[PDB]
């Protein structure tokens, strides 16, 4: 690593097929209860407008 | 009757047509369910008119 010109820093990486260890943390996904959809039919529709 | 309150929606949508009557008599509705239905038949006797 420190072979060339200005020396560099070493790091190693495990290939994808194997870690096999790293720290595996269970992650509970949470979002607020009650997601609801409304259909607001336009008041005062026209032929040249929508409101 | 299917109604929406306070963001969640779809309350009572599964209730019986008649069930609406029972949790309201709970409040003293005071009219019989026959009249709350409300419709009536009255068959005639004599040939050969409709009822």
């Amino acid at each position: 690593m420190s072979n060339s010109a200005i020396p560099l820093n070493v790091v190693a990486v495990q290939e994808p097929r194997l870690e096999l260890n790293n720290e595996r943390t269970w992650v509970v996904v949470k979002g607020g209860q009650q997601v609801t959809y409304y259909p607001f039919p336009s008041t005062s529709f026209s032929s040249n407008q929508f409101n | 009757l299917n109604l929406t309150w306070n963001n969640q929606q779809g309350i009572l949508s599964g209730a019986s047509s008649q069930n609406l009557y029972d949790f309201s008599v709970q409040n003293g509705y005071n009219k019989t369910w026959s009249e709350f239905n409300g419709v009536t038949q009255q068959f005639n006797g004599v040939s050969g008119q409709p009822t």
